[PDB]
């Protein structure tokens, strides 16, 4: 039974001692997102913010919420070139943006750099997961800087953040990354939400999302990590939040840690090396693509990329 | 014999699709427990309604249980 | 296949990439206990050490190993007064000591303070485990101080310790230094999984108690072992990582007081153990279980410790 | 065939002629939390168990 109005609740959140019907859950969700934003000063009221959108349940729900909160939320989708999956994610994201009035930017990896993520991985010598994340981070930051965005927002939630923290502790960062020269701020307005809560919002809002997951992350370690943390959450409501908050409040402030950033030789984006990880990756790729007749020898790639629409 | 038993229809999309049949006429909590599913990692949908663990599921209902992970 | 003699292995340890036969597993287990002991400076070679023994697979294995390693290992069993369990715990523990000619110290909870754990639970207004754990911690320390033991050893293993560390993080080690009124506390098995300790106990022919006390830690262990199943060695990396790479990087902060009732270490005016029994006697007198003139009078810590 | 003691004694019969690894998988028992004892020796997961073998599965969690 809903707390506020007494209609039948459609979401029950033991970890908060809270049950809500559709209407008042949706209202609560939008408000709690803004609370997480205010708490860490993630976004100035009504400012431009670049949202990473893959069409997944998390990023679309985030686009919706930031939009309803009066932020100038512009989506940025990266066509990773992973077959039918990438095509379906593009269509969902495009459809989402057009069914509303939301401005969408798109960067196509193959059309821009010549290769998709899996081919990028094979040639570079990186695990596909690694090459994907590296490409995503570099490109969304590049677009943000080029288009004058101060901040990028991602749809990472509590399960995601708690699993990354857990994995670190098992095999031995935060909600807000500050703005630096040539480097937009990175924030995570959904980091207090469990995956179930975000998905529940997406369903109740009526958002059509891409249900299928990325083909490469089939047996990811994070899945194992999430399952153990959620096994605890089942018997102990609120454990994941206590876990993540405990690290940010009690452990990391008491934790002694160890380098200034440099403009990359090629593209001029911040890095500790002579050349950033991204250009380090593509240099090898092109060099080995040329060396294996997968790319004409008399071509040169310009680092800068233009987003369309 | 489940074609003749005809228990309630459950579609597992975790994320790949799968149809199973489990006995209804009991709280969702029980059928999720029987299927070895963690309630904190799924959302159970019936028609156009999210269900809660206490909600009663009948023999004729069709449940879509979506993985949130 | 045993990595020492090539014969059929009776224990396989994926997390270590190690498989051994009965003979060489017992040898490896005993040697690995000593390694942990010297690496953490838990005990001096041949030193007197008070070992908590309940009869369970862990405490008896530990008592066995410390003895073989040439330590003066004296066991302390605390009769808790929990039905047939407590009766069989003592019987098992006593049997072990007799058949190996080892010294056993026994503190009967009911004979000492008037109540076993079950009634200790009802009268203290506290959970059984919490009442049980506090009594065990206090009494073990008391006997160690009184009998001039520098160090106390308990049989806590890798699963136990990993679960506690995990429990800490979810709700914000192996060597605890000695302090005035406070014996040193060491856990020589903290790198052994429960399966490995049980394997040793079984292969050694140690008859232990096959039942436990009638929890959070079970959830913790389950979550970690779920990880362990798919990532062999994760628990050890977890615990070892924290103790060796994280905690030394943690900022250091406290002085302990003497309890005005009993003289044993506490942060406040009167320790949690005395406050507990004082409350128990109060609620016992009203139930007419106790004479109105009785007063909880704990043995004061010897004025020379 | 297989007496479960987890930690309380309950005996249930299954079918051998298979590795112990799969028997525990069938019974849904985390192999890192139990010890399988046959006769007077312990068993590993690659150890095949034949029929008429009495298996005592001891709970390590304690
Ligand atoms: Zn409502
Ligand atoms: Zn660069
Ligand atoms: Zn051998
Ligand atoms: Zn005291």
């Amino acid at each position: 039974v809903c707390k506020v109005c007494g209609q039948k609740a459609q979401v029950e959140m033991r970890s908060r001692g809270l049950a809500l019907c559709r209407e008042h859950y949706l209202d609560w969700f939008v408000k709690e997102t803004e609370r997480a934003i205010r708490r860490h000063r993630m976004l100035l009221p009504g400012e431009r913010v670049l949202v990473a959108v893959s069409g997944g349940k998390d990023s679309l729900a985030l686009w919706d919420v930031l939009s309803r909160l009066g932020y100038q939320a512009v989506g940025l989708h990266i066509e990773l070139g992973i077959g039918e999956y990438s095509k379906r994610s593009l269509e969902v994201t495009q459809a989402f943006a057009r069914e509303r009035g939301l401005e969408l930017l798109v960067v196509d990896l193959k059309e821009a750099y010549g290769f998709g993520v899996p081919e990028l991985a094979r040639l570079s010598g990186r695990v596909a997961c690694s090459a994907c994340g590296l490409s995503k981070r570099y490109i969304i930051n590049q677009v943000a800087v080029e288009e004058g965005f101060r901040v990028v927002a991602t749809g990472h939630n509590l399960d995601d953040e708690a699993a990354v923290l857990f994995g670190n502790l098992l095999n031995p960062q935060g909600p807000v990354l500050p703005e630096k020269p040539g480097l937009a701020a990175r924030v995570k307005p959904f980091y207090r939400f469990s995956e179930r809560e975000v998905l529940s919002y997406t369903l109740l809002r009526g958002i059509r999302y891409l249900h299928e997951e990325c083909p490469n992350a089939k047996g990811a370690k994070s899945l194992l990590y999430k399952e153990a943390l959620n096994l605890v959450e089942r018997s102990m409501p609120g454990a994941k939040l206590r876990f993540l908050d405990g690290f940010l409040e009690k452990i990391r402030p008491r934790l002694d840690v160890g380098v200034a950033l440099r403009e990359c030789e090629r593209c001029g984006y911040p890095t500790t090396g002579a050349v950033c990880a991204f250009c380090r990756m593509w240099d090898a790729v092109y060099r080995r693509a040329k060396k294996r007749k997968l790319l004409p020898e008399e071509v040169s790639f310009r680092p800068r990329v233009k987003p369309l629409r | 014999l489940v074609p003749r038993g005809s228990h309630m229809r459950v579609v597992l999309r975790l994320p790949e699709r799968k149809e199973v049949e489990v006995k209804g006429n009991r709280p969702l909590r029980e059928v999720l427990e029987e299927l070895g599913l963690n309630p904190e990692t799924v959302v159970a949908v019936r028609g156009e309604e999210l269900l809660t663990l206490e909600d009663e599921v009948r023999e004729e209902d069709t449940l879509e249980v979506l993985s949130a992970i």
